[PDB]
RNA sequence: UGGUGAUAGCUGGUUACCCAAAAAUGAAUUUAAGUUCAAUUUUAAACUUGCUAAAAAAACAAAAUCAAAAA
RNA sequence: AAGAAAUUCGUAAGGAGCUAUAGAACUAGUAAAGGGAAAGAUGAAAGACUAAUUAAAAGUAAGAACAAGCAAAGAUUAAACCUUGUACCUUUUGCAUAAUGAACUAACUAGAAAACUUCUAACUAAAAGAAUUACAGCUAGAAACCCCGAAACCAAAC
């Protein structure tokens, strides 16, 4: 038997290195684990953002109907975010689509609706808010927390910041943190778009415009398994849009897609949105 | 450096322990561990400031 | 002393913290590891006293100047260290302090300078030369021992014939020296100098200087076969008529 | 290797005990008590090593010469060989 | 007390070996420093692979516009343009219209360093070939 | 069985890090694997010119040996 | 290499050891002189059904393999493809496509001395707690040089 107790304490130390490896332990909420103190926290959550939040509203914002029930079911052996809630994602409609609308006016009123509910999306808010430290923050009845819980209070704290702040450093707020969520998005991504071909044409009759003749532009390995086709839409003689695609039919469907984007103004290389504006 | 940066949560537990140790937590949930075992001032204020930054 | 006020200021010391002295302390090498791992009797040899070495005895006061010249009380003011394993047999003087020595005192000594012998005279000293036997010289340099070994003073040896001509010699002043030449010997050697010679008997104190134990007699206060009450702080004397013939043998 | 798989129970040492708390004490009986008794005679040990040191062929050698008479013969005769090899390695190398 | 561990920081370099080398320490640890010092070797070759890539991207994107890559470049260095290869290969791919332009360019001041060098600098320098 | 860990100028082996400095000439030795002498290197100390270069002058016969001043 | 004396002097249970390859060869001198081992592990209680504890050695299984190659590296969307690369120690010479040695795992396995000097201090024409040196000396401390292996030789028993 080798001496000393130092050994047999590093042995130790191996074995919980080995089982922990083996057997993660399930996640806990950060306020249940030690070092955690609320009021602590949110004041330094709202330095750390540099912004201006009313405490007694935040806390409410954070609030959340299954955070009660276990409090009750306690109790038994207090105001919801729902109101925050509301005004934050109709307040976000409003300022995402004024946003949606600026950049882009040729983008029809669908599309903009598509848009902002895909910015207001249960997964987008959900993301912002774990990279935020929000879920800890969050106050609710289980960990991790349930997402459509996270989602209203998001919301809920935009609210509690309108009243904080206004609604411009909420619209910067929108623009600084949710607008951003947008790059590197393609419009038919974020809006689904069915039949181009049709709703193409449909723009075109109501601009008065001749529908374009579908032209093969150029061809390649056409009898091989690996065809490529590159198809035109020419108005009045004229291209308006070029696809490429492995057989004509998926190239006119790409090419129309093309167009779609140049119809409302979503080129590739159109002006980038800024961010930077203080204004 | 508290009041510096006043958005960083500041716990300061002088307890018997046989080494002294910081641990800085981020937003994203990443907590890096240093031992603070015999270190002057000088090292542990640029210390600070790394994690800081 | 303000170092003294920095300790007040520093923490209380404890045994731990206590660090030996810089430098104080080599590393070593030890083979834990690949550093270390892989690869002219009978000739007395006089002990002298210097005139500047003596000079300053008297001068610091380490000898009394009115109490006689003693080689004993040297050893007891640990003005020269004699030692028996270097069988020490002599005792000399040094020409060093021949310009810086100016006095006049009574003294014994087994060798002085024949220049040294006429200068301290001239200045008033008495000087004389003894034999004590080498290991009867170091039963006087230490004589509590042998009262403690219980051992009785035993007669003082006489020089062997090599010696005997140097202290029988009457300008060597010896004990053994013929008395009658010392009147005229001291009136010569005053001449050779020049100066003016003080007869010893003009010295009020001239029984004290001149005082001289018998050549038998190993010490001036105590005679030869003498004993000593060491515990009692008394003298003995042996008072067997018997014992008298032995020490006159 | 392998190691324990049981951790050794705690133990606690008193360090203020009387032999701990008294060690050294009466180290200044020469200059204290007017050097009647030397530090060296409170040396209590082996008898050819109380107050002496030496190296290992000395320390033998005065082993032998202090107990050799009241010492085994097996044990004087293994002693005797010991310092033939402890004399050739210090004196001859 | 340690030499347990001393192995472990061999075996957890070695642990994606193949083999008897990943279980025995006298082949462990002398494979663990073989792939470190490739690695460092490595280095300083890999610079000069990532400038010939560029290079041999660069002119094809040349041929592609029927330039050769030394011609492009001198007439580039005569204007003092000094983009990097790296950035070549960037705007090829990326600024196919800027490269045409580039390419235009360049071979507008190769033909007029083309006549500059006939003319023996006795004609005026060129528009293009103003400095 | 013990002397005995015999002896062997010979064979082989001889376990953590970092910084710094660092070259197989002459003479002899039962000596050429070692050792002594010169030379090198090296530490301390004393105090001042040193290295490269270097004309004329000799030496030779009618860029080195030597070494003014410099730089 | 050996090595006196004279002459002085001399009263009077513990471990900065080991803990089953360590420590006595030992659990044991047990299993012709003589030589001489191997090994065991529950709990308070077995009149509680005999204990647990360990991704823990190598070896295997769970789960064989897929053109290309000292087996890795740079990489990469990608395990293999592309690119780069003459196993290790010792020894030769500052070179091996020489030559030795290695089935693998665990344990065990080899630098030891103070005469003089420098350095660190005490006191100082004196220093050392008897035996030592001295015209700045003297005292104390620290500072150093391995392991295994013959053919042989002799004594006493059998």
């Amino acid at each position: 038997v080798k001496k000393g107790f130092r050994a047999a304490f590093r042995f130790q130390k191996e074995l919980e290195r080995w089982r922990l490896l083996r057997c993660p332990p399930p996640p806990v909420r950060r306020s249940e684990k030690p070092n955690w103190d609320y009021h602590a926290e949110v004041q330094a959550f709202g330095s750390r953002l540099q912004e201006t939040f009313s405490l007694d509203l935040l806390k409410t914002a954070f609030i959340n109907s299954c955070y009660i029930k276990s409090e009750e079911a306690k109790r038994q052996s207090l105001k919801d975010n729902q109101e925050l809630f509301e005004q934050g994602l109709s307040f976000s409609h409003r300022c995402l689509t004024q946003f949606l609308e600026d950049e882009f006016p040729d983008l029809p009123a669908e599309g903009t609706e598509s848009l902002v509910s895909f910015l207001t999306g249960e997964a987008v808010v959900c993301h912002v808010a774990r990279n935020l430290a929000v879920e800890q923050l969050t106050l609710s009845a289980e960990f991790p927390v349930p997402l459509p819980v996270l989602r209203q209070t998001f919301f809920a704290v935009i609210g509690a910041l309108l009243q904080s702040s206004g609604p411009e450093r909420a619209a910067l707020f929108i623009r600084d943190f949710l607008i951003t969520q947008m790059t590197g998005k393609e419009l038919f991504e974020m809006w689904t778009v069915v039949n181009p071909m049709g709703l193409l044409v449909e723009e075109l009759k109501k601009r008065n415009i001749s529908a374009p003749e579908s032209r093969l532009t150029r061809q390649s390995g056409s009898t091989t398994a690996l065809p490529l086709y590159f198809v035109g839409l020419y108005c009045d003689r004229k291209l308006i849009a070029e696809g490429p695609g492995e057989t004509v039919l998926v190239a006119e469907e790409e090419a129309a897609r093309v167009a779609l984007r140049k119809l409302y103004g979503f080129t590739e290389n159109r002006r980038p949105w800024d961010y930077s504006k203080p204004k | 450096f508290a009041r510096r940066n006043p958005g960083v949560v500041v716990y300061v537990n002088p307890r018997p322990c046989a080494m002294p140790r910081i641990v800085a937590e981020y937003l994203n949930g990443a907590v890096r561990e240093e031992n603070v075992n015999s270190k002057s001032v000088e090292e542990i204020k640029s210390l600070v400031q790394k994690l800081a930054d | 002393g303000t170092s003294l006020d920095l300790l007040r200021s520093l923490p209380r010391v404890s045994l731990a913290n206590l660090k030996p002295s810089p430098n104080s302390r080599k590393r070593e090498r030890r083979p834990r590891d690949r550093r270390r791992g892989r690869k002219h009797s009978f000739r007395h040899q006089y002990q002298p006293l210097s005139l500047r070495r003596l000079q300053y005895l008297i001068d610091l006061g380490r000898v009394d100047p009115t109490q006689p010249i003693d080689l004993t009380q040297l050893v007891n003011g640990r003005g020269v260290t004699i030692q028996p394993l270097k069988r020490d047999y002599g005792v000399q003087l040094v020409e060093e302090g021949a310009d810086t020595f100016q006095a006049k005192i009574n003294i014994e000594v087994q060798l002085a300078s024949e220049l040294a012998i006429a200068a301290i005279e001239k200045n008033g000293g008495v000087v004389t030369t003894a034999f004590y036997d080498p290991r009867s010289l170091e039963i006087l340099c230490k004589p509590i021992p042998f009262f403690l070994r219980g051992q009785p003073i035993p007669k003082r040896m006489l020089p062997p014939e090599s010696l005997v001509p140097y202290y029988t010699d009457a300008k060597n002043r010896g004990y053994l020296a013929d008395p009658a030449k010392f009147p005229e010997a001291r009136l010569e050697l005053a001449m050779k100098f020049g100066y003016v010679l003080p007869d010893i008997t003009k010295d009020e104190l001239f029984r004290m200087l001149s005082a001289r134990k018998d050549p038998r007699q190993i010490f001036f206060g105590l005679a030869p076969g003498w004993v000593v009450n060491m515990a009692d702080k008394k003298i003995l004397k042996p008072t067997d008529e018997n014992l008298l013939k032995y020490y006159s043998s | 290797a392998f190691v324990r798989l049981t951790l050794p129970p705690p133990k606690v040492v008193d360090r203020w005990n009387e032999k701990r708390a008294l060690f050294g004490v009466y180290d200044n009986i020469g200059i204290l008590g007017n050097f009647e008794k030397h530090p060296k005679e409170l040396i209590k040990g082996p008898v050819w090593l109380r107050g002496w040191r030496g190296n290992e062929l000395q320390r033998c050698v005065r082993k032998k010469k202090f107990v050799g008479n009241r010492m085994f013969i097996e044990d004087l005769h293994n002693l005797n060989k010991r310092i033939s090899y402890l004399y050739k390695h210090f004196n001859r190398h | 007390t340690d030499r347990y561990w001393r192995v472990q920081e061999v075996l957890k370099h070695a642990q994606h070996f193949r083999g008897r080398k990943n279980r025995c320490y006298r082949l462990a640890v002398r494979a663990v420093t073989r792939a470190f010092v490739k690695c460092t070797k490595a280095r300083r070759l890999k610079k000069r692979n990532l400038r010939t890539l560029w290079i041999n991207r660069i002119t094809a994107a040349s041929q592609e516009h029927g330039l050769k890559y030394p011609a492009f470049i001198v007439n580039l260095i005569k204007c003092q343009v000094e983009l990097n290869r790296k950035v070549l290969v960037d705007l090829a791919i990326y600024e196919p219209k800027t490269f045409k332009s580039l390419a235009a360019l360049a071979k507008r001041r190769q033909q007029e360093g083309f006549a500059a060098a006939l003319g023996d600098g006795k004609e005026p320098e060129g528009i293009f070939s103003r400095v």
